[PDB]
């Protein structure tokens, strides 16, 4: 969760050079992004997820 | 194949996929200063991670009528992190470099750049008996531009491509450590540049060590539907930087 | 190079020239059922040439506004030769698969498919307290199609790409054995899929083993003179198919 | 320098086949040329270069 | 990769970068005539540098409606240096050849040539009981051209592509040493051709040894902005040429 004490930083992406394309080819393209953890990764303290929100039972 | 190259210096990494090779200077790889070639007597400063790393300069736009560009290079890194700070606090500096230039296109674009790395590029003036201001020889990370014809501005370099600002033949300018960026084979040009001077250490404000020059011989050309904006990006990494003579911050 | 791959199963062969790799399941290669994991007591039926071979499904058309497609796969091969006949005459089936998807373009087309192979893709309904007909979960060799928005048809699956019919994040749907068909590097995507169930053998009409999903993340795009019609062809080959409990033909 | 006795020959370049290019690509292109000497090359007699032409001193 | 090939014969060199392979005859490499297969009694003439070297013929233009071309080859080199002079001064000649054909395009052009090298291509006449003039069978370094339909010129070869001037099926014409120039993979076609005759040496004016044929099966095709002019260049190099029976210059 969010706190000021353990803040981690910023991921940013910039144009080094532009996208040069030839004629009769579309200009606007799409980047996809992926994320995973490395082999030195860990988690420590169990809690309930803040995503589960029910009101009544599931009859 | 040998077209894919990866370079790691610090916490910065460049992966290229259409490289050509790496030119290393005059065969010499950048190293530290030995005790036999030393002059000063006190302990130097070797940061080695906070200094030796890739810094990215400004991108320049390459139209069909572009003529060329230059950067002076102990001075284009004046405001680039702890390299520039370590320049500001010491009197004597000594480093080598790694100059990587990015330019991409498609298989329908044509053109050809020459990336030269020229030691001691003492440049001429537009008006002959006139003094050049320092804002025209260098501008930091902002590039200065050649002109196609005889330029005659005030307090300015003679900007003509066919004399390279030095009064020589621009075709003979390949005696220096150089590569080409041909847009049908290449994507980048890596030049490892060692320390070249007449003295073992020097001040990095009063002196200009070298000058990168990027000059398009084959002009940029494309069809009526291709992309127009083609940038050119220069990235530099100091190598084996050490520093001597610590005092207060300034240059005067 | 390793981009060329050839696969032979029976009297059918696929030669590809811009392949990427072959994903094999969860590391497990499809094999027959051993005597220790067996439940039934009688001799199985192993045709091994007349069954284990590539069958070609219907080609689907990929416009710029296409959203996705799915096939249920013990049921899309109901009317495909002696595999479908051996499904119709036995009570218990068990096989693995090889799923090869073809899509070609030129170097001027762009786009990117995700070919997923999802076990137990129990799908939701468009109307929540309503029963889904079997013609909408599966249609045989004819593909069912996702929609871009919230679909609310009668007796139909909730067709939205951003929930994949299952109520999950479609970006997290890569935990399953998957490949990508990126039109600038790829031409095809081969997925070897073993037998996954909670029981050693099962009936191939009452159960749906898995669901192939082909979803375009990067939308298809091209210029004003390129080819418009781009098909997508799915070819499937059962592997190590065996059959148990022979009786009359039917499903009721 | 030029004399009739030691004349060396002619460098010429011809079209074997034409430049075939696809659509939406520029037709006119540029060849660059390079020259250097081989490992059996020599020079013999020193003289002043005919390029230096000064009139007065460089005050 | 094996697509780059370099061939040196004399003071002439061909470097190619999209070659396919080199077809060598019927497996036999061109060599000199031994003493057991010899007939004549006097010393032959082996120039070996001034004769065995690449000669470049005329370039031909390949439109969308082009049908084919042929050259007779001991006679297309009549006026090509000391090979042609050594043909003019001797009575008996004997050589093999190396036939290299250049044609380039881009990745947006399509087409496919068949380069055949046919021994004893005795050709038919346009009018059946009529004598063919020698200017139509051969023209030196200038190519003769097939026609698309039934040609009926006077004293001329029957010029139809579907009979190749010989009365055969043009599809069956690949029994001879051949290659293809497919414009999506190839750039050139090298054919090494040995000496084939019923006698060990022969006269190089009275006899025609073979006939190169370049026939486009897939017609040339391109878009409305690509380059129109596509040449085809043939280069030939005699191999192991020797000469016998020296007398005065002429042919009568």
């Amino acid at each position: 969760s969010k706190d000021i004490y353990t803040d981690a930083g910023f991921i940013t992406c910039w144009y080094q050079t532009s996208i040069v394309v030839p004629a009769e080819v579309q200009n606007q393209s799409v980047i996809l992004c992926f994320v995973s953890a490395c082999n030195d990764f860990s988690v420590r303290l169990l809690r309930d997820s803040p995503f589960v929100r029910q009101t009544a039972f599931y009859q | 194949s040998d077209r894919v190259r990866s370079i790691t210096l610090g916490n910065s990494t460049i992966t290229t996929q259409e490289s050509a090779n790496v030119v290393v200077g005059y065969g010499v790889w950048p190293d530290y200063l030995s005790d036999e070639e030393a002059t000063a007597e006190d302990q130097p400063t070797q940061p080695d991670v906070a200094t030796c790393r890739f810094y990215t300069l400004d991108s320049v736009s390459w139209m069909k009528e572009s003529q060329g560009w230059w950067w002076k290079f102990p001075d284009a890194l004046r405001d680039m992190g702890l390299f520039g700070q370590n320049m500001q606090y010491h009197y004597l500096g000594r480093s080598g470099y790694t100059i990587h230039v990015q330019c991409n296109a498609s298989k329908f674009h044509q053109g050809c750049l020459l990336v030269v790395c020229v030691p001691e590029a003492e440049m001429g003036a537009a008006n002959i008996n006139e003094k050049i201001n320092r804002e025209h020889l260098s501008n930091g990370e902002v590039a200065n531009t050649f002109s196609g014809t005889k330029s005659s501005n005030t307090n300015d370099v003679q900007q003509a491509v066919f004399n390279a600002g030095m009064g020589v033949a621009v075709g003979n300018l390949t005696i220096f450590p150089h590569q080409w960026i041909n847009l049908r084979t290449n994507n980048c040009a890596t030049i490892v540049m060692p320390y070249i001077n007449s003295v073992p250490m020097d001040n990095m404000f009063r002196h200009y060590n070298f000058t990168l020059m990027i000059i398009p011989f084959a002009k940029l050309d494309y069809a009526a539907g291709s992309s127009t904006y083609i940038p050119i990006t220069v990235t530099v990494a100091p190598m084996c930087a050490e520093y001597n003579g610590l005092r207060l911050a300034g240059h005067q």
